[PDB]
């Protein structure tokens, strides 16, 4: 429940990525 | 169970098929191209055809076609009746009139069980593009039919004759079609069918 | 009056994933009834108009966008 | 006033009423049947329909839906006033029953040419004045206007 | 429409007694007012009605109608009965038509055997 | 980049299109649809070049040029403010609406007159959220043609949200 709702947004995840697409 | 029919493989690059659907793919199995379902035996194929699944896909394919844009028990003695063609004329053009006569209570004495007995003869305009022999074609026929007697045809080279314009005052009992109600008479008491 | 005597793909749209409530934030807070459809929104005229006219240039890096805000910092990263 | 027109309108209205109470007797034959049965025991001569018709609530081939008492009685009183109207009109009617004049009147008919107005309210207002469900917007009250 | 109505009903009033006054009026005046006299003009039909009606009033002039309540009721019942009958005829007709459609749809229009190549309304009656 | 091509004979095949357009420019990709129902070509294709320079070039030189199966080959190249206004007068013409809202802001399209309930209403498209705010501020609950009209945002729920000013500002930019 809390872990399922704890997830960061995919766009928040894009910034960590050198090849975000 | 195959009834001796030959179903060609899908890759053999298409003789008319009974159902142009069930095929055999590169492998030996049988498939329904529409349904995309594999079938082990011809019995399974027949279960597929008799199944509602395949039928639904057939209706969907017919809808795709539109998007892209009593018959059994019919008595038949095949007896040629006697027609009486005659060049007519009124006003303001020229039209044709046919007088078809029928039996004189000679053989109709054995069949009187109100089975479409009340139904009068029917006429339809058929294109010669389709015939049992399919040799020559290109003209129309004014076919006239009655249950027991044999069908009759009359060639109509002229593109249009007597094709009137709102003869009566738009009354809607379609019967069979505008043609029949518009210009036919059935003297049932004397058994004489007039058409013009 | 006139009762005289004489004498649709329900389970299919759930299976396919459609008719399910969803919303795109960047487009007019618009509603979409299927996830395949919203995944098709990523390549569209209006969606790319909102991006490009917003200053966030088109095509394939921004596909997973929903809200207008995050893709702004993403475009600053671009 | 040309009496011909008046007597005409009278016969026409009478026709309208007969047609109304006939439509009624049609939708629910009981209306007549009920009545007639009672009549039977007051004036012995009266001929009454086949029992089967009465029971199956039919007049010819179609058996009509059975109605509740309150409605049957209602419509019977409505038909009552209708028959009253009819009797009145019949009465007045009994008490009521050249070229130069033709052009003479046709000339005066030119009077008030600029009368922009649609007139579809003589037979419609009467037909309507005596028909089923004439009160509500569409279908709420069986009573005629 | 009061004008049209009035002229129709008036020419109908006169037309109901003589039929000669109107045929003279048409030739005397020459006005596009009575254009309903020809069966071409739609309204003509309704005209044929009114006149008939007036013709009817001339029927029992000098005779009173003495219908009683009982009778009026009986009559309305019989009218109802008639309507029911007519309704039944309509039904039957619809049925026969249906049969015809079925059979027409169900016969071989490819069983050809031709021989050669190339007012009924008053005829579809009896006399 | 990508060019539309049309008026194509289904007998024209993919290799024939490729060999045709390589004569004009280099062809990156060819999408040439195939009808699954009819098992035939539907008679129009899409040729994606390596750039809009060769694309537009092929549009200029190719259009109305090649004749394939006697049929000519065709080539063709491949979000605003909305105010709902209620209780308008029957004497209010759409052009009169145009005149009324021009002073407040430029209209991207023409007004849309429709009837609710009897009730004359219209949709007015402004190019600017701020000019729309002007027509709202001045024209809300006002009497024109002796009739009180109401001016607000049309529903999408209604326009004029916070993200709406932000993105409409950008579409203006
Ligand atoms: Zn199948
Ligand atoms: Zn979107």
């Amino acid at each position: 429940k809390r872990r399922k709702t704890e997830k960061p947004s995919l766009s928040q995840l894009k910034s960590q990525v050198p090849y975000p697409q | 169970l195959s009834k001796g029919e030959n179903v060609p493989y899908t890759f053999q690059d298409e003789q008319v098929r009974s159902n142009p659907y069930i095929y055999k793919n590169h492998s030996g199995k049988l498939v329904c191209k529409l349904c995309n379902t594999m079938h082990m035996s011809w019995s399974s194929v027949e279960r597929h055809l008799g199944g509602k699944k395949h039928g639904l896909n057939v209706l969907r394919r017919g809808i795709s076609i539109e998007k892209s844009s009593d018959f059994r028990q019919q008595q038949k003695i095949i007896e040629a009746k006697q027609s009486l063609k005659n060049n007519g004329t009124i006003p303001g053009s020229v039209g044709l009139a046919i007088q078809v006569n029928y039996s004189s209570e000679v053989k109709e004495n054995s069949v009187d069980s109100d089975d479409k007995a009340k139904v009068p003869p029917l006429i339809r305009i058929v294109s010669g593009l389709e015939l049992s022999d399919t040799k020559q074609k290109g003209k129309k026929f004014l076919v006239i039919a009655y249950e027991p007697f044999e069908n009759i045809a009359i060639e109509l080279p002229p593109n249009e004759i007597l094709f009137s314009e709102n003869n009566d005052m738009d009354n809607n009992n379609d019967g069979v079609d505008e043609l029949n109600k518009k210009c036919t008479f059935w003297d049932a008491i004397s058994k004489l069918y007039y058409v013009q | 009056e006139g009762a005289e005597q004489v004498d649709m793909p329900y389970w299919l749209y759930k299976l396919h994933g459609l008719d399910r409530e969803y919303r795109c934030e960047i487009c007019s807070n618009k509603v979409y009834n299927g996830r395949r459809t919203f995944e098709r929104h990523f390549n569209e005229e209006r969606h790319i108009y909102h991006l490009r006219c917003l200053g966030i240039e088109p095509s394939s890096v921004f596909k997973g966008i929903t809200k207008i805000k995050e893709a702004q910092e993403l475009w600053k990263n671009m | 006033m040309n009496l011909l027109e008046t007597r005409r309108s009278l016969l026409e209205e009478m026709e309208i009423i007969e047609n109304a109470i006939a439509e009624r007797i049609q939708r629910n034959p009981e209306l007549y049947y009920h009545y007639i049965q009672e009549s039977s025991k007051v004036f012995p001569d009266t001929k009454l329909p086949r029992s089967s018709l009465i029971a199956e609530n039919k007049i010819y081939k179609f058996k009509k839906v059975k109605r509740k008492r309150k409605q049957i009685i209602l419509q019977q009183h409505e038909i009552n006033i209708f028959l009253r109207d009819y009797q009145e009109k019949q009465q007045t009617f009994n008490k009521i029953n050249f070229e130069r004049k033709l052009q003479q009147l046709e000339k005066e008919l030119k009077n008030e040419d600029e009368n922009f107005e649609l007139d579809i309210n003589s037979k419609k207002d009467k037909y309507a004045l005596f028909s089923s469900s004439s009160d509500p917007s569409r279908r709420t009250n069986i009573l005629s206007d | 429409s009061r004008r049209d109505m009035e002229v129709i009903k008036l020419t109908a009033r006169y037309y109901a007694k003589d039929k000669s006054i109107v045929e003279q009026m048409i030739s005397k005046d020459g006005e596009a007012r009575l254009n309903f006299m020809n069966s071409s003009h739609p309204l003509h039909k309704t005209f044929t009605d009114f006149v008939a009606q007036y013709k009817r009033v001339y029927s029992f002039t000098g005779q009173e109608i003495k219908k009683s309540k009982r009778t009026i009721l009986d009559n309305c019942f019989e009218r109802t009965q008639y309507w029911e009958f007519e309704k039944d005829k309509d039904r039957e007709h619809d049925k026969l038509v249906e049969l015809c459609k079925i059979q027409f749809a169900a016969i071989p229009w490819d069983k050809f055997t031709q021989v050669a190549k190339f007012d009924l309304e008053q005829m579809r009656l009896r006399r | 980049n990508t060019v539309y091509v049309g008026n194509i004979d289904p007998r024209i095949t993919k290799e024939q299109l490729y060999e045709l357009f390589i004569q004009i420019n280099p062809v990156l990709r060819i999408k040439y649809p195939k009808d699954k129902v009819l098992q035939a070509y539907q008679g129009y294709a899409f040729i994606e070049f390596y750039n809009q320079g060769d694309a537009q070039y092929a549009i200029k030189i190719m259009n109305n040029t090649v004749r394939l199966y006697d049929r000519l080959i065709k080539v063709r190249q491949v979000p605003i403010a909305k105010l709902f206004i209620k209780n308008l007068a029957d004497s209010i013409d759409s052009d009169q609406l145009v005149k009324i809202f021009n002073k407040f802001g430029k209209l991207i399209r023409e007004p849309e007159i429709f009837y609710l309930s009897k009730l004359k209403c219209a949709y007015v498209y402004f190019e600017d959220f701020e000019k729309a705010d002007l027509a709202i501020k001045s024209l809300n609950n006002q009497l024109v043609a002796n009739n009180r009209i109401t001016v607000d945002y049309a529903f999408k729920n209604g326009k004029g949200n916070a993200k709406y000013g932000d993105d409409v500002d950008r579409l203006l930019n």
